[PDB]
RNA sequence: UUGACAUUGUGAAGAGACAUAGUUUC
RNA sequence: GAUGGGGAAGCUCCGUUUCAAAGGCCUGAUUUUAUGCAGGCCACCAUCGAAAGGGAAUCCGGUUAAGAUUCCGGAACCUGG
RNA sequence: GUUCUUUGUAAAGUGCCUUCGAAGAGUCGAGUUGUUUGGGAAUGCAGCUCUAAGUGGGUGGUAAAUUCCAUCUAAAGCUAA
RNA sequence: GUUUGACCUCAAAUCAGGUAGGAGUACCCGCUGAACUUAAGCAUAUCAAUAAGCGGAGGAAAAGAAACCAACCGGGAUUGCCUUAGUAACGGCGAGUGAAGCGGCAAAAGCUCAAAUUUGAAAUCUGGUACCUUCGGUGCCCGAGUUGUAAUUUGGAGAGGG
RNA sequence: UCCGUGAAUCAUCGAAUCUUUGAACGCACAUUGCGCCCCUUGGUAUUCCAGGGGGCAUGCCUGUUUGAGCGUCAUAAAAUU
């Protein structure tokens, strides 16, 4: 009762205690995240969008 | 221009600053965790062995089986929480078992017979 | 800019404006420990080559290493065997000194990550060294894709690895038939080709 | 403490060793007196402070889709140049009409060749003592240098007499500059010991 | 178990220096003497010295080092930490000169706030009810003091108008009980719900600065009391189910800057004292201080008109005319005629003496100071 | 152990050059 | 035997009070800086290392299968408040 | 596949003409010692000395000089299978 | 100017937030580094650029987009196999040692900065804090930063003007 | 209750617990040794005592706050009812 009481008041907010997180793992825990990993520079992200890898086939 | 302050000690000190107290953005273990060492787990169990009950008459001692991280304090409060009974003073020892026995004198006013009937064992 | 002004010029090191200014340093440079925080790059442009950009994130250690050879440091001088062994002061140490003040800091800033180095000034007894260091921890390392490849873990401690520049000089590791010994890697091209291949039906 | 100590003897160590007079040509810097002159025009002239920036676009911003203009409603900027490279890039154009110099810059050799290229380029310039307040004038903490391009129509004749005041004082007297090894002053007990062993050479 | 070193325990523990205080608060002399008044802690007497101060007879003040350690917590210990900073940080934007940022700080930053601290020292309503006496008392005598420094003159203008919205509260339910003239002002009584104030009006004399206690305390003291009356008189009118504050007229305020203005708006009487003199309307010379006059008769049931506001600018409704004169000349049949010590011995009562005796000008029993 | 170089600067006087305007070989 | 440091490719080595900014105490009406602390004083340094050295204070009688200057009985004493 | 939002005169691409065209220094290199390599008159690395240039520099498996040609762009960096 | 206030420099905090050590160590990257052994015995050599020692990673690592190879009608990042080839070479030319280019195949993928003024507007970002639809967003604020953060261009080009 | 919130050393596993330890981190350690801080409760309790709960390693980075250093501060003469 008390640690889902805990939560909610921790509910939305940076920083909840290190038990309450994730336990992933020690690699986990480091090792840069989704949007980090996804964020790109600005000239290949124009160069992304001016030619993408088409889609093609070769038969006639 | 220029006033040097005056200094007649030849020696040279750290200055003293300010040290704050830490002001947490999280708690530490988000719980406070509950007491390890309540009544109940500090009193364990009597010992009937019959040289206790010696000591039952010519001492008005009862002896007690108590956990090993407990002290004189701790079994002298908890011995006065679970029966109400004044306690004159408190020996331990350690039993080559493994455990910590503790003879209790109780105080004149009250008895150890009468205690005895109420827990049971005789 | 003021790029060349000072690039130009910093080749002109036996200079009479320069081999002042270095002898002032060096007299600063011995008075501090021997690991210290340079709270400023000396050599910007420099360091904008090997990749500084001034933002939170990038720290500047000047280093300090002492000159020489390398002394086998057995007791009393002693060799135990067939005494080919010629002076025990003439031991030559394979990596660099450079690489060494690399490893020097590498092993005190642990959270920081060994980015580059290079040369400041030098001295008899002690040749100096200026090095870049990289947190991947900061918020500001770990956007802008121009840098966060060092956020991965496989660039733990590159310097002992020896994955630098002179890392990689000191191995040895670049193209061209005067590098066939090691162009791949030492150890592993030779235990290439010291292997017994033995296919099933046997050729 | 140490950093007392070396920051000392450094200063000393600075003055006892013979300079090459590509350096001292710091510190003959500019007097007082012309230098507060100096920075009530420059004050004058200040770049924009942020919140004037956040403004400036929400005034246009009221005025591009609602008036006409690519910014034109708002009028021309008047301020000093600051960049470091931006001043030379707004020098061998040149654009500049003064170009002032910091004396202590720690890594001095960001600035020693900027008085001689100002004598080739042309470019009129000055000394002063101090970057912070180079850095005041527009709001940084340092600057190092500090140069401006135009000025508007009634700020002219001031600034046209101390360009002529700073060169006489500066720029022209000081080719032969090049000479002048500075830097062999002693401490002053060794200046009291040559001078006894000098003195009572002489006379008795 | 180790014999133990004999200035720990006890006096040693229970007591500390001002000194020692001081550097383990780690503040300040000053801030010290402001927050001893805030909480406030009251220094305390060990009953044995040379134990307390290991040997030295040495003239030296305790603390209760409990309520130190105490002390330590106190959010507002931290807002004195802001406000050194924004002390700091100010002289640099005007030292190197930089209005822009200057006066954008100005507007961010947050004065300290003293809700917390007393509905913890007065819980709730009653407890200050009973000690918002010694409150009252500086109030009005701030409020009297002329334009001097370490006062600052925006100070004075609160103070004219915290000590209106009490006298306005007050006459609008009719609760004077025991007033009392001295030389040292005029002294009160009003039974306000249960407990009974006195309080004091001193003589409007702009007397001199005696400069010699320390007036950054004083301030203190003053925003104190503010902020406390604030929320006595903010549930005082709603108590009665009125607004707060009420506002003020502003050409009122430059009629008298009085009881005729500060209208109140919401959202039978006590009975002997409250409703005395109703009906019944005075219209007073110019000699007489309307200071004191206007808020007794108002606070029993009677209506005053002033010849103060007549040489600013018909009187044919009021009864009495109270003149303090010598000479009166010529006076009106319909109208009775006494000096102003006549609505003193009636409240006093609240048996009504007549008007026969004082009518200027015949002697006068002095006060008889009702306590 | 002895020698050279580097660390290593500022100067003067007696022995080689401008062939006897001051930048330097004993 | 750590730290300050200095060596050492490194495991680690050196040294123990040293080439360190190595704390803690008092006064205040710091007399105005107007809502920011002022003035003094004092001048050394982790820790480990003796159940035979150093070291606060308990005796007697009684009692159990087995414990006792430790329980009981009586009579003391030390230390700190 | 379905469906919502579209953004934009916003970015990107392509032709001609004309000016240009920034490109990493105690590095490169050489000598010397030591180690290593099939590398041999020096394959590489490293110590200490010496220390570059810009129609330049590296390399073209024998020591130099002289004249060519061929070919790449050092001393900064990332990257699956 | 005996003052004010920057700035620099270096500290200080049970400060706000992080982070490093240890384990494992088959393979990987380094450094350091023997001898029995075989050469007659042996001080070259050999075993061997190996064993032990030490430092540092990952599911792969490393290397990887020519300061290449060639000398052709020229090829074109790296890796791995088959060849080349026990060959050219090295060595008390003794014992012994010992490559790479081309060819075929597997797998195939290319790229970024430094160094050109945005100068008509640092256009960039950490953090605090508040709401938010929260691997983040937006606002506000201390900041950082011009001794240079974004956009723009990395030689195959490219930039500017038309 | 057997017509189920349900046996089990069952399976599965996302929620918890996790003694003293240990890179081991308040100081130590051949010892269940010795502190310091904060909060709370109790014993007659302002002091005394006890319990409970939570804290206190080093290096380093970023930031905040507090600092310290003649490192940078220094220039004008002259003269009348």
């Amino acid at each position: 009762q008390q640690r889902e009481a805990v939560r909610q008041l921790y509910k939305g907010k940076k920083y909840q205690p290190k038990d309450l997180r994730a336990k992933k793992t020690r690699a986990l825990r480091r090792a840069l995240t989704k949007f980090e990993a996804s964020q790109v520079t600005e000239k290949q992200r124009k160069k992304q969008i001016a030619f993408p890898q088409r889609k093609y086939a070769i038969k006639a | 221009k220029k006033a040097l302050k005056v200094r007649t000690s030849a020696t040279f000190r750290l200055p003293k600053t300010l040290k704050l107290a830490r002001a947490p953005k999280y708690a530490s273990k988000a719980v406070p965790h509950y007491n390890r060492l309540d009544s109940y787990k500090v009193i364990e169990q009597p010992i009937t062995s019959e040289t206790a009950m010696k000591k039952v008459e010519d001492g008005n001692i009862l002896v007690f089986q108590v956990s090993m991280k407990a002290n004189k304090y701790q079994i002298k409060k908890a011995v006065k929480e679970l029966y109400e009974v004044d306690v004159l003073k408190v020996n331990t020892l350690v039993r080559p078992n493994g455990t910590k026995k503790a003879y209790v004198r109780l105080t004149a006013d009250y008895d150890a017979l009468d205690i005895a009937n109420r827990i049971g064992y005789i | 800019g003021a790029y060349k002004y000072l690039e130009e010029l910093q080749r002109k090191k036996q200079s009479d404006v320069l081999r002042f200014l270095q002898r002032v340093r060096v007299w600063e440079y011995r008075q501090k420990n021997v690991i210290h925080r340079a709270a400023r790059p000396t050599r910007p442009d420099k360091a904008r080559r090997l990749g500084y950009k001034a933002k939170q994130g990038f720290v500047i250690y000047r280093v300090r290493v002492r000159r020489g050879n390398r002394k086998r440091p057995v007791p009393k001088g002693a060799t135990y065997g067939k005494p080919t062994n010629q002076g025990v002061n003439e031991l030559k140490y394979q990596r660099s000194l450079r690489a060494t003040a690399e490893e020097r800091v590498g092993r005190r800033a642990a959270n920081l990550r060994v980015l580059n180095s290079y040369w400041v000034n030098q001295d008899s007894t002690y040749k100096y060294f200026e090095v870049i260091l990289v947190d991947p921890q900061h918020k500001a390392i770990r956007r802008d894709a121009r840098y966060n490849w060092i956020c991965d873990p496989v660039h733990k401690h590159r310097e002992a690895r020896g994955l630098t520049a002179t890392g990689k000089k000191s191995r040895g590791i670049n193209k061209g038939h005067k590098f066939n010994n090691t162009k791949a890697g030492r150890r592993k091209t030779w235990k290439r080709q010291n292997t017994l291949s033995l296919w099933r039906y046997r050729k | 403490p140490e950093y007392v100590r070396v920051q000392r003897q450094k200063k000393i160590l600075s003055i006892r060793l013979k300079v090459p007079p590509t350096i001292a040509q710091f510190q003959y810097t500019l007097d007082r007196n012309t230098a507060a002159e100096t920075f009530k025009l420059f004050n004058k002239y200040r770049p924009e402070t942020a919140a004037e920036k956040k403004e400036r676009l929400t005034k246009e911003a009221a005025a591009v889709a609602e008036g006409k203009s690519k910014q034109d409603a708002s009028p021309k900027p008047y301020a000093v140049k600051y960049g470091l490279n931006h001043v030379v890039a707004l020098i061998e154009n040149k654009k500049a009409k003064l170009v002032l110099i910091a004396n202590d810059v720690d890594p001095i050799e960001l600035v020693v060749f900027l008085p001689a290229l100002c004598k080739k380029m042309g470019v009129p310039y000055a000394i002063v003592k101090g970057k912070a307040r180079l850095g005041t004038l527009v709001n940084q903490k340092t600057s190092a240098v500090a140069a401006l391009t135009e000025v508007r129509a009634e700020d002219e004749a001031a600034l046209a007499k101390l360009v002529s005041t700073i060169d006489a004082n500066f720029a022209d007297k000081y080719d032969e500059v090049k000479k002048h090894w500075g830097g062999g002053i002693l401490g002053n007990k060794a200046q009291a010991k040559m001078d006894k062993r000098a003195k009572n050479s002489d006379s008795a | 178990m180790r014999i133990k070193k004999k200035n720990t325990r006890g006096n040693a523990r229970n007591f500390i220096t001002r000194s020692q205080a001081v550097r383990k608060l780690q503040v300040s002399l000053a801030d010290f003497r402001r927050l001893c008044i805030f909480k406030g802690i009251y220094p305390r007497e060990p009953r044995n010295k040379k134990k307390a101060n290991k040997g030295s007879t040495a003239p030296t003040t305790f603390y209760y080092a409990k309520d130190i350690q105490y002390l330590m917590h106190e959010p507002v210990l931290a807002k004195f930490r802001e406000h050194k900073t924004f002390a700091r940080k100010l002289t640099r934007a005007l030292g190197r000169g930089e209005v822009s940022s200057a006066k954008r700080l100005e507007e961010n930053r947050d004065s300290y706030t003293l809700d917390h601290i007393i509905k913890e020292r007065y819980p709730s309503f009653p407890d200050a009810i009973r000690d918002i006496d010694d409150a009252l008392n500086m109030l009005f005598l701030f409020s009297n003091l002329p334009s001097t420094n370490q006062v600052s003159s925006k100070i004075i203008n609160d103070a004219q108008k915290i000590c209106n919205q009490w006298l306005a509260y007050v006459a609008k339910e009719r609760l004077v009980r025991k007033v009392f003239v001295s030389i040292k002002g005029v002294y009160y009584q009003a039974n306000i719900k249960g407990e009974e104030v006195r309080w004091l009006v001193p003589f409007k004399f702009p007397e001199n600065i005696p400069s010699d206690v320390d007036f950054r305390i004083m301030l203190t003291f003053l925003e104190f009391y503010s902020t406390l009356l604030h929320f006595v008189l903010y549930k005082l009118y709603t108590d009665s189910g009125l607004i707060y504050p009420p506002k003020l007229d502003l050409k009122k305020d430059k009629i008298i800057s009085g009881l005729s203005s500060y209208i109140l708006e919401s959202r039978k009487y006590d009975s002997p004292v409250a409703s005395l003199f109703s009906a019944f309307v005075f219209y007073v010379s110019r000699e007489v201080p309307i200071d004191i006059l206007e808020f007794l008769i108002l606070s029993c049931g009677g209506n005053v008109i002033s010849e103060a506001a007549m040489d600013q600018i018909d009187m044919s409704k009021v009864t009495h005319q109270i003149v303090d004169r010598p000479v009166l000349k010529n006076k009106v049949a319909g109208r009775t005629y006494i000096q102003p010590q006549w609505i003193f011995d009636c409240i006093n009562k609240g048996e009504l003496v007549p008007a026969n005796k004082y009518l200027p000008g015949e002697a006068l029993p002095p006060h008889l100071s009702p306590w």
